[PDB]
């Protein structure tokens, strides 16, 4: 017999104030009882479980299940109640590596570490809470009562404790074979290396010879997989990766559940298939919950879907990461708040692709959205590769410099270069910093009645030009914008505008280039046609002329 | 020091469960090396999966030093750690620190690692060095000693610090020493000549008690509410007068007795913005009376220690930033302006981060606490970049301004 090291037990407690589970065992058929007795006798011989006396007051129900061709039963212990009562753990498995962040390895193998799982002992003081009862035949004797000595399948703490235990066992092996990489998830263990295959299979042998010091049996994974390896939705070839094939169904009747799983496929595909778009197909789900409702796909949703089918026409592939090369991210504007991007090291060999969609807002502009896309890609790149990429952006350097030097917020984007691929992001208007000599001055005002919603909007100018239009179904805020719009419509290419509307100044000083308000949009289109606009603000109701005269004109 | 001080969270709240944000590879590597040495020195230990807590960590470089330093973001733990009446029921913030000619900031965070942390509280100091690309589980640690940046550390160390310093204080009754978090602030009315010496005099005095070569020198002789200033002009356009009436109307919410009637009357009719309007005598007098009102201090401002301090910042362009500190709107307790942010002439965010640190420092000197910032920046831009330029071992709270304030005009 060879001494094996004990695996260090993790201390576990129940949530404060909570006791263990006390759930009654369901009655079972005579055949299920017989099958459960057979199974638990075997588990008991392997040290997994142990018989307890009647002193333990906790209980978790146990069931017997089957399958189609599997002519025998398996044991299911239902730990739902215990899991609700068990303390929270550090669960350290929630993300997986992105293939584009991986480095190519000459050799890679998968190990099955399923057996090692139940050689992880369970904290002694916690076992009592795992008790379960095999009901007796005809209920004429006491039930056979057992508790777990190892992490039970289904118990809340078993994934984190098993993973944490393996990590600690593996740490010496990894740290002292720096030419190896080891990755663990579920009961699978992945080893990769750049060793010729002779010495790789021996490092594998050394690894089970390391695992055996804790008495952990690890054979080669039964029925091995060969290139590509299929893993977490990907295909990993030795020198390239891609996603598992994406198939979009044809349907003449789409439901909201059909659609939201079309977006999921498209979202999945968008990490390597450049230019995927999902806004129009996401638009058909803004607000609904009974998810077999049919939706007419708009012809805008159909063109988007048909555009997606064309990009999906082919397989595409990404390459693995080379740390000795630069990391580059290029972004293109797609329209309607949509952006796409490719991350690469050599031209035409993408590491991965992606997309970004405009946040929900009343008004917005292209430069702000490009900035957000940059920040999203920055953070993703830090996750994946541990560094910020150099950016190639469809915005002229002078456009950016004008934007950030004049914009009222602080803003910044990291090292980047202009790439001349239309449509380019541009500033569509810029207001004057000073009043314009020789340009006509328009004093604008609007006003509406709360009850009737009847309003007026208009202007008076230093040349005696004047206009007031009566309006229905309006509000003060709309009349204030409508007045600015009238002044832009009726003036020459250079114009000074004086308003008392803090609301309208707040919108325009935000520099939107597109809006949810058709009226704001009309103002933007006018601004674009102008050569110079100066917008001045004055307080209302304070006797300042022009503003005084137009105020009386529009206030009934 | 063998005997730990018992510490608890506030009643009915668990420890922090804050997500670690992603880190670049060079910061991860720096943190691995620092923590390996800390773990060898007993200051931190590896923890197991039964600890579900987490506090974020990153790595910085203190102002113009080239060695990485670990910074733990204890904001959540500090909010959840019991209020501290440690050996006192309150340590008077020295109201005379803000008046001293020169104040030097000394990092003494290293002294905290001499004191064990309560064994029952250690699990709440959990933090994670993240992996790149989820390629390994993060490295999980908890503190065994008082950590830098935690609210309880100056509180629990206060008994030792006052005794370490008392021989120096006995010799120097002129010198104010104030502790906030990891830093000592040392003020004197004498010139930098003998100030540096006394600073190193104090510094080597810490060496004989079981230290850091760095400092930072402030002059709180400046710190006021800046006056509202009106233009002095020989010819006024319509536009100039409109801007003046707008500024005065804004100031009438702060100051009583501001009048714009006689100035507004100059704007009779519908005139071109660039047309020159002579000032009458009545408008001239009104302007003069307004000028007279604005040189006196604002009526009814003082600091309520029960209330948050709020700090607002405006980007003014060309490297200039204005700010105001207040508790109630229009009752500014301090206003200020910065320019030429060092090594940042093309990076707005770096400039903003330095201004935030500069304002927080003034706030600690004046009141002994940090303000809640209203930052003129979109959240995703700030959240992506601020840690890149942060150099302080404390971190204030902040919120984001998405609508441009008209008041920027009035502070420019
Ligand atoms: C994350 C990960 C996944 C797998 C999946 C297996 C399956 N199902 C395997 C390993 C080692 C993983 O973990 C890491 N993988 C890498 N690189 C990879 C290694 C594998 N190649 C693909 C490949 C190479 C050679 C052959 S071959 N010639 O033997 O048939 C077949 C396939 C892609 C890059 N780097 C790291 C760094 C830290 S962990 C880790
Ligand atoms: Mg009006």
């Amino acid at each position: 017999m060879v001494p094996i090291s004990p695996i260090e037990t993790v201390p576990v407690k129940l949530k404060p104030g909570m006791d263990g589970p006390k759930v009654k065992q369901w009655p079972l058929t005579e055949e299920k009882i017989k099958a459960l007795v057979e199974i638990c006798t075997e588990m008991e011989k392997e040290g997994k479980i142990s018989k307890i006396g009647p002193e333990n007051p906790y209980n978790t129900p146990v069931f017997a299940i089957k399958k189609k061709d599997s002519t025998k039963w398996r044991k299911l212990v239902d730990f739902r109640e215990l899991n609700k009562r068990t303390q929270d753990f550090w669960e350290v498995q929630l993300g997986i590596p992105h293939p584009a962040g991986l480095k190519k390895k000459k050799s890679a193998t998968v190990l099955d570490v399923g057996d090692a799982y139940f050689s992880v002992p369970l904290d002694e003081d916690f076992r009592k809470y795992t008790a379960f009862t095999i009901p007796s035949i005809n209920n004429e004797t006491p039930g056979i009562r057992y508790q777990y000595n190892v992490l039970p399948q289904g118990w809340k703490g078993s994934p984190a404790i098993f993973q944490s235990s393996m990590t600690k066992i593996l740490e010496p092996f990894a740290a002292q074979n720096p030419d190896i990489v080891i990755y663990q998830y579920m009961d699978d263990l992945y080893v990769g290396s750049d060793l010729e295959i002779g010495q790789h299979r021996t490092k594998i042998e050394e690894l089970r010879q390391h695992l055996l010091r804790w008495g952990l049996t690890t054979p080669d994974k039964k029925h091995q997989k060969e290139p590509p390896l299929l893993w977490m939705g990907y295909e990993l070839h030795p020198d390239k990766w891609t996603v598992q094939p994406i198939v979009l169904p044809e349907k003449d009747s789409w439901t909201v559940n059909d659609i939201q799983k079309l977006v999921g496929k498209l979202n999945w595909a968008s990490q390597i298939y450049p230019g995927i778009k999902v806004r129009q197909l996401s638009k058909l789900l803004r607000g609904t919950k009974a998810l077999t409702e049919v939706i007419p796909l708009t012809e805008e949703a159909e063109l988007e879907l048909a555009e997606n089918r064309e990009i999906l026409k082919e397989p595409v592939h990404g390459v693995y990461y080379d740390p000795s090369k630069d990391l580059i991210a290029e972004i293109q504007k797609q329209g309607q708040g949509q952006w796409t991007y490719q991350i690469y090291q050599e031209p035409f060999k993408n590491l991965k692709t992606g997309k970004y969609a405009r946040m929900r807002g009343a008004h917005t502009n292209d430069v702000k959205q490009l900035t957000e896309a940059v920040q999203k890609i920055t953070t993703e790149s830090i996750v994946i590769w541990g560094k910020t990429p150099k950016f190639k952006l469809p915005i002229q350097k002078e456009t950016w410099e004008t934007w950030w030097t004049e914009y009222w917020q602080a803003t910044w984007i990291p090292e980047w270069e202009f790439v001349n691929t239309p449509p380019l992001v541009k500033l569509w208007y810029q207001l004057e910093k000073e009043p314009i000599v020789g340009a006509e001055t328009f004093y604008v005002d609007g006003a509406a009645n709360r009850e009737t919603k009847l309003g007026k909007a208009g202007y008076v100018t230093n040349k005696g030009r004047q206009k007031v239009v009566p309006l229905t179904n309006t509000t003060n805020q709309k009349t204030e914008l409508q007045a600015i719009y009238l002044a832009l419509q009726d003036s020459g290419l250079e114009v000074n505008i004086v308003t008392d509307s803090q609301y309208a100044l707040g919108i325009i000083q935000a520099q939107p280039d597109k809006s949810e308000s058709e009226l704001v949009n009309q103002i933007i289109e006018q601004l674009i046609k102008k050569e110079k606009v100066y917008l001045a603000w004055v307080p209302a109701h304070k006797g300042i002329g022009g503003n005084e005269q137009v105020d009386k004109l529009v206030s009934a | 020091p063998i005997e730990t001080v018992p510490v608890k969270l506030k009643p009915g709240m668990d420890g922090p469960k804050v997500k670690q944000w992603p880190l670049t590879e060079e910061k991860i590597k720096a943190l691995v090396e620092i923590c390996t040495e800390m773990e060898k020195e007993g200051k931190i230990s590896k923890i197991g999966p039964e600890n579900p807590y987490n506090t974020p960590v990153f790595a910085i470089k203190k102002k113009d030093s080239t060695k990485w330093r670990k910074l733990v973001d204890f904001r959540e733990l500090n909010k959840r750690t019991q209020d501290f009446w440690e050996v006192q029921l309150g340590i008077p913030h020295p109201a005379g620190l803000k008046k001293k000619k020169s104040v030097t900031v000394l990092d003494v965070g290293d002294a905290y690692f001499s004191v064990p942390l309560d064994e029952d509280f250690r699990k709440y100091t959990a933090f994670t060095i993240p992996s790149i690309n989820n390629e390994t589980p993060g490295i999980r640690y908890q503190y065994n000693v008082l950590p830098q940046g935690w609210k309880g550390s100056p509180a629990i160390f206060q008994s030792s610090m006052t005794k370490i310093l008392e021989p120096f204080k006995k010799q120097n009754p002129d010198i104010v020493i104030y502790q906030y978090m990891d830093d000592l602030y040392v003020g004197s009315d004498l010139e930098i000549g003998q100030h540096r010496t006394k600073i190193e005099e104090l510094r080597q005095h810490l060496l004989r008690w079981g230290f850091l070569w760095m400092g930072y020198e402030l002059h709180p002789d400046k710190w006021t509410v800046q006056p509202i200033v009106l233009p002095e002009k020989d010819s006024w356009t319509v536009n100039d007068i409109q801007k003046l009436v707008g500024k005065l109307n804004w100031a009438s919410q702060i100051y009583p007795g501001i009048k714009v009637r006689q100035l507004s009357k100059l704007l009779r009719g519908t005139k071109a913005l660039t047309e020159v309007i002579p000032l009458t005598e009545e408008a001239e007098l009104e302007l003069a009376e307004n000028r007279e009102i604005l040189k006196e201090p604002v009526h009814g401002v003082y600091y309520d220690p029960s209330k948050d301090l709020i700090a607002e910042i405006q980007k003014q362009g060309q490297g200039q930033w204005t700010y105001q500190i207040y508790q109630e709107p229009f009752k500014n307790l301090k206003t200020g302006k910065y320019a030429r942010m060092r090594g940042a002439h093309t990076n707005d965010v770096k400039q903003l981060t330095e201004a935030v640190q500069k304002i927080t420092t003034e706030s600690i000197v004046i009141w002994g606490k940090t303000p809640k910032f209203k930052l003129p920046i979109q959240k995703e831009t700030w959240e992506t970049w601020w840690t890149e330029y942060w150099q302080a071992t404390w971190i204030p709270e902040w919120e984001f301004v998405n609508t441009p304030p008209l008041v920027k005009l009035w502070y420019q």
